[PDB]
């Protein structure tokens, strides 16, 4: 799958 | 975007740690998971995939509290929960396990096991054999 996950903690994110 | 695939998957989590071999994670604390406007409220996530062996990787999550949101097809809003929630990349649906409830004014599901399928109507009992 393509998958993004973002940090709530930060507000920034990256793909997996 | 997609190809004609799958949805892409979201997660929004507090603090995590990604992997050494870089294909075994977890997404933790007071976790929002959402696809396709279905939104799931979790604690601890789960992805994990062999480097793309033949093609298969699967999702899991847990919540403490756990919620699962969807909209149904009758063009309404829907709350529920469940112990645990599964995904796997042939499947068309998401599998919620173990003390699981769903309710609209129309319909009530609860026990075991929830399953929803965005496109018909079969939505029953599917009492169960590990509470995973």
């Amino acid at each position: 799958v393509p998958i993004i996950y973002v940090n709530r903690a930060t507000x920034k994110c990256a793909a997996y | 975007v997609t190809g004609d695939t799958d949805q892409p998957i979201h997660i929004e989590s507090d603090q995590q740690s990604l992997d050494m071999q870089g294909n075994v994670v977890t997404f933790t604390g007071n976790v929002i998971v959402t696809l396709g406007t279905i939104k799931i409220n979790a604690d601890k996530v789960v992805v994990t995939r062999p480097g793309g062996e033949q093609g298969k990787e699967v999702i899991d999550g847990y919540g403490k509290p756990a919620t699962f949101y969807q909209m149904q097809d009758n063009g309404k809003p829907v709350e529920g929960h469940a112990s645990q929630m599964h995904y796997e990349l042939a499947k068309d649906f998401v599998v919620l396990t173990g003390n699981a409830y769903l309710q609209q004014v129309d319909s009530n599901i609860k026990g075991d096991k929830i399953t929803y399928l965005v496109k018909e109507q079969k939505m029953q009992a599917f009492s169960d054999k590990g509470k995973r």
